[PDB]
């Protein structure tokens, strides 16, 4: 458990989601990969 | 409750009615026959023409004649 | 409870370099995507950066890409401002943004804004 | 306080801007063991 | 994108049920476009997110609508401390973008 | 065709249209941006275009722009609920124009 040591509101732990369709085991990836997952326009401020 | 409306003696014509798997099958043949009183010793390969999706208990069956 | 103080009013010679200050105080800094905007006299507002404070990185707007640098000072929590290769018709008030963009939790546009330079 | 006749009606005119009409279709999508009779297409590739 | 607002300004006496419309030249979503309010000599305060996403922590009276090419800000009963500018914001793709500016007077 | 008809019915007389034999572009209908709202829960927009059902329904009915705003999910108003309902749980993309 982790009450204890956090959640205090806690938001530090961020996790990554839709940046790569799929990945090899044991590679730490910290990519930014700044816009990617599927559209026609590309590399900005994107909704 | 209802799906797709499908548009499309002498002769003997010969239907194989079968529901397999929910999939409803129609065969058909017509042949030409000359003895009228009872089947003749001919041979009938009975091929698919539509598949449609009734699927249910069916337990009896009318035919219909004009 | 937020508040980004203002400076004492600038003028500077075309070509040189202004900085910007951003102050947070309250609340939760480092989480909310800091972004950057000014609005000239009598013209609308303009938007010009956008500042991820936990990775550092930042894109500028078209218009002023190549021009304008954006860093986020978490130490301070500041958010800071360099302009270059200044010329005349830069010249205008400039603020400053904040308002949180999160994933997928919608609400990229916020205000949070302060008062000016 | 009596009756109040259910069926009222919209009032639309060109000059209403928050009463502009927005037209809105409802699809309903489900499954039960038939042939897909919805289906997407796939283009022929050259053989 | 260009926001085309209705109108330029609109002067009317206090009370009206006013359609502070908003029309992007090319579709931006109808959950994504939003409205600010600048208070005299000040800096702009949001009131409207999202498109029809009513904004938390502000009263009804302000209430955006609209899809597609044409977007609607509502503001069903004017109130005296109503009177102030608007500007509508592109949320979409793209650099946030303003509208030349609406200034509501009596 | 349907949507090209020139007078729908009234929202309480919802016509109940059954799609069945006939293939449906929903990636294009994704893609296509005179849809103005093409929320999606369910299923990726993209793999849409792959992905096929045995039976829909499909519901046609005009309304009211802030109307068009009340019907959405998870919010209490008087026409989302009184006249026309669309329940919480169906699988079932809703588009407006
Ligand atoms: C696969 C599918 O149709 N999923 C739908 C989604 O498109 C729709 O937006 C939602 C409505 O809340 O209901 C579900
Ligand atoms: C067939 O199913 C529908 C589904 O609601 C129902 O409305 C209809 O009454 C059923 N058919 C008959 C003859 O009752």
């Amino acid at each position: 458990n982790s009450n204890n040591l956090d959640s205090k509101g806690n938001y530090n732990y961020l996790y990554r989601l839709f940046r790569k369709s799929n990945l090899k085991p044991f590679e730490r990836d910290i990519s930014t990969e700044i816009y990617q997952a599927g559209s026609t326009p590309c590399n900005g401020v994107e909704g | 409750n209802c799906t797709f409306e499908y548009v499309s003696f002498k002769n003997l014509r010969e239907f194989v009615f079968k529901n397999i798997d929910g999939y409803f099958k129609i065969y058909s043949k017509h042949t030409p026959i000359n003895l009228v009183r009872d089947l003749p010793q001919g041979f009938s390969a009975l091929e698919p023409l539509v598949d449609l999706p009734i699927g249910i208990n069916i337990t009896r069956f009318q035919t219909l004649l004009a | 409870q937020v508040q980004l103080v203002q400076s004492g009013a600038e003028v500077k010679k075309p070509g040189s370099s202004v900085k910007v200050s951003c102050k947070a105080s309250g609340g939760t800094f480092s989480s909310y995507a800091i972004s950057w905007v000014r609005q000239a006299p009598g013209q609308g507002l303009e938007w010009m950066g956008r500042i991820i404070s936990m990775f550092g990185i930042a894109n500028n707007a078209q218009k002023f890409q190549g021009r304008l640098t954006i860093t986020a000072d978490t130490s301070t929590s500041t958010a800071y401002m360099e302009l270059s290769s200044l010329r005349s018709e830069d010249t205008a008030v400039y603020y400053c943004a904040r308002g949180p963009y999160y994933y997928d939790s919608g609400g990229y546009y916020l205000d949070y804004w302060g008062q000016g330079t | 306080f009596n009756c109040y006749f259910p069926l009222q009606s919209y009032g639309f005119q060109p000059t209403n801007v928050g009463y502009q009409p927005y037209r809105v279709v409802v699809l309903s999508f489900e499954l039960l063991h038939a042939p897909a009779t919805v289906c997407g297409p796939k283009k022929s590739t050259n053989l | 994108i260009v926001l085309t607002q209705s109108p330029g300004t609109l002067s009317l006496s206090p009370g009206e049920r006013a359609t502070l419309s908003c029309r992007a030249s090319q579709s931006v979503g109808s959950g994504y476009l939003a409205w600010y309010q600048q208070r005299p000599g000040q800096a702009p305060r949001l009131l409207i997110y999202g498109a029809s996403s009513r904004a938390t922590g502000i009263p009804d009276r302000f209430s955006g609508s609209g899809s597609g090419t044409d977007f609607t800000l509502t503001i069903s009963r004017l109130e005296p401390e109503d009177f102030a500018v608007y500007y509508c914001q592109q949320y979409a793709g793209s650099p946030r973008t303003f509208g030349q500016g609406t200034r509501l007077e009596i | 065709e349907v949507f090209n008809a020139t007078r729908f019915a009234s929202v309480y007389a919802w016509n109940r249209k059954r799609i069945s034999n006939c293939v449906a572009d929903y990636s294009v209908l994704y893609n296509s941006a005179s849809f103005s709202t093409f929320k999606c829960y369910g299923v990726s927009p993209t793999k849409l275009n792959d992905l096929c059902f045995t039976n829909v329904y499909a519901d046609s009915f005009v309304i009211r722009g802030d109307e068009v705003r009340q019907i959405a999910p998870g919010q209490t108003g008087k026409i989302a609920d009184y006249n026309y309902k669309l329940p919480d749980d169906f699988t079932g993309c809703v588009i407006a124009w």
